[PDB]
């Protein structure tokens, strides 16, 4: 048994100083793609021996856990190791200017350079815990406990990097958002001070060979900071290509995943021909199936390629089969499948805590796509951009903050409110077509917002006291951040019904405008005998809440690349409302229809059946109906998982019919202007075609918590998709479903068959008032 | 894209205009020593005089920094119209110049670029100092606006305007250095002087022996006709090539092409005169022609972009100025000069028929359901990394794998086309895709018929089974199996899922057999047995 | 320009008239048919006195730029303009 003490973590930092085991293993290894280090000259090693030594023996405040509070559990060295691989990385950008200062202005950014390094090293991990903000603004006064180089006032310590040319402490500068035409809302990307000062880190960890980890809530927006740095790497430089983990991700899929990325190098090694950097992005680290033991397989797996570099080949288990220039980006969050991995990985990566939404990340993402998108309607009603993303935050707020009301709970496990909420409320403001909205907008707009709002929070909702609730904080963010509480009459009210496919229907242009419930009631009737006509024939009432769920699945499907998720006991007619909403919008609902005897491969020749269909250019967009029946084994949802997550499920073809179907598509990319011939740009284009073109509405029951296991196993189901909850039927619908089936039948005065289908509700309400007594 | 581009000096001490300034690439670092600067913050007390200021040239993202080296051992004198040249990639001397018209230097004096330290050469200039004539220890006669071309151990020095005391003329004579002990010998060749020129360039050709000595200017008349000079079997050839129009006071850089070595004449002025007289009227020429060294031909090139000017932006001539190229970004940048006025503006331009290193394809003829691997040959062609050629073109976008066989051959197998149209090869790197003409690739009967077995060759046929195999190259095909014998021979036919045929056959007598198989009316390579 | 008649020309012209009187003279010694302009432009006092002539050129055409621009800012516009383009401004 070794002790921690006994060994230390002092032993690689002067190792790392002389520059001793580093020099060795690129003199005596096959690894020939070893970023070379700089020069530490004798006066710089003296400064960080100096201080290293000054600012973790010394400080007894850095290592007080309730002083520092970390996301995972780092380990002493886990930390020494992000300094030296972050010091590195600064040197090489700044040697030749350092070797031009003088004395004491070379060892003053030398001395800064540790403190930005350590600054990250530590508090690049703080993070987790209720507020995020606090144990920020705890480790925030702890090392502004910083020697000779104080920090500027009003301001975090991250908020900083030190300048050469100034040796200020300059502050992060952000690129102010320009609009893009990207149709799909998960492309946009507005750049905070914390997506820059980590675009930054992850370029420091892409200069060396140092694997990153980003660990943060479901919904914080971890997945885009990384999937904004792939997309905008050189393609010559980098090849990247993601692994979503879906519980049965075992180590033999891995394999797979990773050989299929690596080409054969000369003898057993394997990496990239020409030295290029071969990301494997993992995204949810933690899912992988935790063994009865507890120890994750694909885990265990990585900290065999990190360490030795040598996969046994699966098949022929006597071949070594060494692996060479891979670099792995986790994206890890907490709360979610195995909370934290084995620390014997976490060491070998460097931790980035990706911190809850603040109030003004909020307000530089979304006002800087609003102030855009209302530019555009209108000159007038852009000041109600940052009013109504006062309020969005303001009403988000007072639900997070109410932790006993609306918390992620074993029962409410799927209401977790972040980003992806405010993303699918701000897509579905980005709406407003100019002609429809243009002139006085302080009303008309406030209730758009309250409505897109209403539908991804009350559509979560299970409990009506948590219905109640919301409606509270909706109706004071209105008298506080918009401000005119515009009547008697609020903004916010009961038949507040917004569809785009209302105007379609009439022969109007591209509107998501509201239409009042008796305008409702016309089309969605003509339209059901329109679906009766053509298609099998499904006889369903449509009473007002039957109404609103087509209204609100319409809306779900007509957003683009967003999956719908038709929670609701059996027999609700979730399956019946989909195959309406699907036929009301111009699209076509595709079925797998399960035998008794079913397979995975009859499954993967189905949905490569549909594949063949969205992937022609013209193609009128696919849904894709799953129900709870229709999975009769847990395997047949990871094929499915991966579709809903993006784009196409990961070998579902062979590499030689998917270089047919990216040429069917390379006719449609000249036409949108598109750059042809980039194989890069048009890979991304088509995949871009096949998330817009495929829909994924699954539709389960929350009975006997066999969702929450779903939703436990596979990361997808909950997060990428907008959940809309089905209620029992209320009183009024009852005494119309009832009276509309009564219809041919006779009774002697007319009066009766009205009064029969008010008593034919209230036993039905009856028995759900004594089934609570039972 | 070949167009002329202005680029911005930002420096702490920019350089003033200058006429005589040269500048030379010696290693990695281009340096510029140059006087007569229309400023008169040197000597002044009447007259303008030259300044001995040297500034280093750096070049990135087309951004310049100058640097100035103050800091020597000795110091030369200020020189005007002063030929310079690189000795290795350590030695740079400047040789010959002017002071006050009348006086004229004929010192060498070298500079090395690591210490930034000149010094005089042994005890070949033992006193230089100011003086109207110089005729002694070195052989050559003061001279300003002359030249001096490197080769392997030897500096050569052919230029004019100059002589002893206080005449004035242009030099017919060549005069050599050894710069390992800096010996001044004159050699004069057995072949046929050409006409004695002074303000002209020179420099050595392709790597060769043989040096070429374009335009020039003499009191007698101006002449525009290349020279070239051997320095074995002494005697100089007259290739006998001249310019359209009499050019003079031009500056000319040498440009590495591998397929064939690139020679760019920038600025300088023109004029056509007969014998005597006039002579005055000087017209300046801002386009540089370019001459290929294999070619020995004068070919004008042209700007591609104008930029959204919708007219040629191009510099001013500027006569006298100073040309240097980069072998690294490929590029040739020209200071400024003196057209009429005095300016400082640096202007440069990427050379499209110059690239890093053919030219033609290998073959350029398939068939469009064969998989052949072809060559690529040219030149600045990169080694196994970075290699990326394009495919089809006909209105098709396809990136084919490729391998570099030399850093002058790439090979690459052809990508199956659907329709026999016109096929365009490129390359991709650099900017985008730095190419030159592109390779024009061109896109039922089957020649190929592949057959081995114990049927064929010497094999006596028996009552046993003596087999073959054939390849069916495969969608209309016919395979005719024929036996002639005395006897009544047995022939089966079995076609297998390997791709080939197994036609066995048993003949009944034995005398001296041959067996012929033909594929669409056409016999196989091998012929009877 | 380098066409026609220009002021530039014109001095160009000019200032070529002295550079002829190098001719005149027809040398002093070695050939009968040789020049002097090439002696007389390597002269450093000269180089200066021309330069400082172009030079003054150019100063003025910056000037003459400027003073002419305050006419043509309102008044080339409306020759360039159409008179259909006009009757499409005003209905
Ligand atoms: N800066 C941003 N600009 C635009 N959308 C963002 C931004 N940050 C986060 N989002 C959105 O937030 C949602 C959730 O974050 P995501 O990147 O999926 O990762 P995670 O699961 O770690 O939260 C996504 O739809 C993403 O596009
Ligand atoms: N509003 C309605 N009026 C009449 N019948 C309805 C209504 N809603 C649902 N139904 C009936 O209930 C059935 C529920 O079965 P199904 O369509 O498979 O939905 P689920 O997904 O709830 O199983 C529908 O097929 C339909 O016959
Ligand atoms: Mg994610
Ligand atoms: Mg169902």
């Amino acid at each position: 048994f070794i002790n921690e003490t006994d060994i230390g973590w002092m032993p690689y930092m002067n190792s790392w100083l002389e520059r001793s085991q580093i020099n060795i293993l690129k003199q005596q290894k096959e690894m020939a793609n070893m970023p070379e280090y700089p020069v530490i000259d004798d006066v710089a090693k003296s400064v960080f021996y100096r201080c290293f030594q000054s600012y973790f023996e010394q400080n007894i405040d850095v290592h007080d856990k309730n002083r520092v509070r970390h996301i995972c559990p780092m380990v002493d060295i886990a930390m020494i190791q992000t300094i030296c691989t972050i010091l590195d990385a600064l040197l090489i950008q700044h040697l030749p200017k350092l070797k031009q200062m003088k004395e004491e202005d070379e060892k003053q950014a030398l001395e800064a350079f540790f403190i930005f390094a350590g600054l990250w090293a530590i508090g690049g991990p703080v993070g987790g815990g209720q507020d995020d903000s606090k144990d920020m603004k705890e480790f925030n006064t702890v090392w502004k406990g910083a020697a000779k180089v104080k920090f500027p006032e009003q301001g975090l310590c991250y908020d900083y990097y030190y300048d050469i040319n100034e040796n200020k402490w300059n502050t992060w500068k952000v690129e102010d958002y320009l609009p893009n035409d990207q149709p799909l809302f998960s492309k946009i990307y507005v750049a905070t001070i914390h997506t820059t000062r980590l675009r930054y880190m992850i370029d420091i960890h892409l200069q060396r060979r140092k694997p990153i980890l980003f660990i943060g809530s479901a919904g914080t927006g971890k997945t885009a900071v990384v999937r904004d740095y792939l997309n905008s790497t050189r393609p010559e430089q980098v090849s990247h290509k993601t692994i979503n983990f879906s519980s049965f991700t075992d180590s033999l899929a891995l394999q797979k995943n990773i050989e299929s990325m690596v080409e054969k190098k000369n003898g057993r090694n394997y990496g990239s021909a020409t030295n290029k950097v071969l990301i494997c992005f993992i995204d949810d680290f933690n899912m992988p199936y935790v063994d009865k033991y507890g120890t994750q397989s694909p885990i265990q797996l990585l900290r065999l390629i990190l360490d030795y570099g040598s996969i046994f080949n699966r098949e022929q288990l006597e071949e070594r089969k060494f692996l060479q220039d891979l670099l792995f980006f986790g994206c890890l969050n907490q709360k979610s499948g195995s909370f934290t991995v084995d620390l014997r990985l976490q060491r070998n990566f460097s931790v980035f805590s990706m911190y809850t939404p603040s109030s003004d990340v909020i307000k530089t993402i979304f006002g800087s796509i609003l102030n855009a998108h209302l530019s555009t309607i209108d000159d007038k009603a852009q000041k109600m951009a940052f009013k109504l993303v006062e309020a969005t935050y303001f009403t988000f707020d007072k639900i997070l903050k109410n932790t006993t009301a609306f918390a992620p709970s074993a029962k409410r496990f799927h209401y977790q409110f972040n980003f992806r909420e405010l993303a699918r409320v701000c897509e579905g403001i980005c709406r407003t077509t100019p002609g429809q909205y243009s002139g006085g907008d302080q009303g008309k707009l406030v209730r758009l917002w309250a409505h897109e709002m209403k539908r991804t929070f009350e559509d979560r909702f299970i409990a009506n006291e948590h219905v109640e609730f919301f409606r509270r904080y909706l109706t004071e963010a209105i008298s506080k951040c918009i401000g005119e509480f515009p009547e008697t009459e609020n903004p916010i009210a009961e038949p507040l019904i917004f569809t785009g496919f209302v105007a379609a229907h009439q022969g109007l242009d591209q509107q998501y405008t509201q239409c009042t419930i008796p305008v409702l009631k016309r089309v969605l009737d003509d339209k059901l005998e329109e679906y009766n006509e053509v298609k099998a024939q499904m006889n369903l009432v449509l009473f007002q809440q039957a109404m609103e769920h087509v209204s609100r699945i319409c809306r779900i499907l007509d957003m683009p690349g967003n999956n719908a998720l038709l929670v609701g006991v059996g027999g609700s007619g979730k399956q019946s409302l989909c195959r309406l909403s699907t036929f009301i919008n111009g699209f076509e609902i595709d079925q797998l229809v399960v035998t008794a005897s079913f397979t995975i491969n009859d499954l993967r020749n189905n949905l490569q059946e549909i594949y063949k269909k969205i992937a022609k250019p013209n193609s009128i967009a696919r849904v894709f109906m799953i129900t709870d029946s229709q999975i009769k084994e847990e395997q047949f949802l990871i094929p499915i998982n991966d579709m809903l997550n993006s784009g196409w499920i990961f070998d579902l073809f062979p590499k030689e019919d998917m270089d047919s179907l990216v040429s069917g598509v390379r006719n449609e990319a000249k036409g949108e202007g598109v750059d042809v011939n980039n194989l890069t740009a048009l890979t991304s284009y088509f995949l871009d075609k096949i998330r817009k073109n495929l829909k994924v509405v699954l539709c389960f029951s929350p009975v006997g918590d066999t969702m929450r296991i779903r939703s436990r196993k596979f990361p997808g189901i909950i997060n990428n998709t907008s959940i809309d909850w089905f209620h029992p039927w209320p009183h009024e619908a009852l005494i119309d479903v009832a009276f509309r089936f009564l219809e041919e039948i006779e009774f002697p005065t007319e009066e009766i068959r009205q009064s029969i289908s008010l008593n034919m509700a209230k036993v039905h309400s009856s028995i759900d008032t004594a089934n609570e007594k039972f | 894209p070949l167009v002329w581009t202005q680029l911005k000096q930002t420096g702490t001490t920019q350089p003033t205009a200058r006429s005589g300034h040269t500048i030379i690439t010696v290693g990695k670092t281009h340096i510029m020593f140059g006087g007569l600067d229309n400023d008169k913050n040197n000597y002044k007390d009447g007259k303008i005089a030259p300044n001995n200021q040297v500034f280093t040239l750096k070049l990135t993202q087309n951004n310049c920094e100058w640097r100035q080296i103050a800091c020597q051992g000795d110091v030369p004198l200020p020189r005007c119209y002063h030929a310079s040249c690189a000795i290795s990639a350590d030695k740079m001397l400047v040789f010959g110049g002017s002071y006050t018209s009348n006086l004229r230097f004929n010192d060498t004096y070298i500079l090395k670029t690591t210490s930034y330290q000149w010094s005089k050469p042994a005890n070949q200039i033992s006193g230089g100092e100011p003086k109207n004539a110089e005729s002694k220890i070195g052989a050559p006669q003061p001279r300003y606006g002359h030249s001096a071309t490197f080769f392997e151990g030897k500096v050569y020095i052919f230029g004019g305007h100059g002589g002893i005391n206080y005449q004035r003329l242009a030099f017919n004579d060549l005069y050599v250095l050894e710069t390992e002990n800096f010996e001044w010998t004159r050699l004069e060749p057995k072949g046929n002087p050409p006409d004695p020129r002074g303000g002209h360039s020179a420099a050595m050709m392709a790597n060769k022996p043989q040096l070429m000595i374009f335009g020039g200017w003499s009191f007698t008349s101006q002449y525009s006709n290349i020279m070239i000079y051997d320095i074995e079997k002494d005697e100089w050839v007259d290739p006998e090539i001249a310019h359209e129009i009499p050019k003079w006071n031009l500056s000319g850089i040498m440009a590495p092409s591998i397929p064939s070595w690139k020679y760019f004449i920038f600025g300088g002025s023109v004029g056509s005169f007969e014998e005597g007289g006039n002579r005055t009227n000087s017209r300046f020429v801002d386009d540089s022609f370019v001459l290929d060294i294999d070619t020995l031909s004068w070919s004008s090139i042209n700007l591609e972009a104008d930029e959204t000017s919708k007219a040629v932006c191009k510099p001013r001539p500027r006569e006298s100025a100073s040309i240097f190229y980069d072998s690294g970004e490929s590029r040739a940048i020209v200071f400024g000069g003196w057209a009429n006025n005095w300016l400082n503006d640096l202007w440069a331009l990427n050379v499209s028929t110059i690239t890093g290193p053919i030219f033609s394809i290998k073959p350029a003829l398939g068939p469009l359901t064969g998989k052949t691997k072809v060559l690529i040959e040219g030149d600045g062609f990169k080694d196994t990394q970075n290699i990326s050629v394009k495919f089809s073109g006909g209105k098709l976008e396809k990136e084919v794998n490729g391998t570099f066989v030399n850093e002058k051959e790439i090979s690459c197998e052809t990508p199956t086309f659907d329709y026999p149209r016109s096929v365009e090869v490129t390359v991709c790197m650099n900017k985008g895709d730095y190419t030159i003409t592109k390779s024009a690739f061109t896109y039922t009967k089957a020649d190929k018929t592949i057959a081995y077995g114990p049927g064929l060759l010497t094999e006596n046929l028996i009552g046993v089974q003596t087999t073959i195999v054939i390849q069916a190259r495969n969608g209309s095909d016919e395979f005719v199996v024929t036996i002639r014998n005395p006897a009544k021979i047995k022939k089966e036919e079995e076609v297998k899922e390997g791709d080939k045929a197994n036609t066995k056959n048993t003949i009944k007598e034995d005398e001296e057999e041959e067996g012929e198989d033909e594929e669409e009316n056409k016999k196989k390579k091998e012929a009877e047995k | 320009s380098s066409n026609q008649l220009t002021v530039r020309n014109t001095i160009r012209n000019w200032i070529n008239d002295f550079f002829n009187i190098a001719g005149t003279i027809q040398r002093l010694d070695t050939t009968m048919p040789g020049d002097f302009l090439q002696e007389i432009r390597s002269f450093f006092e000269i180089k200066q006195c021309l330069a400082m002539i172009t030079q003054n050129l150019e100063w003025i055409e910056n000037e003459c730029n400027q003073f002419r621009a305050r006419f043509d800012t309102y008044s080339y516009l409306w020759t360039e303009d159409e008179q259909i383009s006009f009757n499409r401004f005003l209905d």
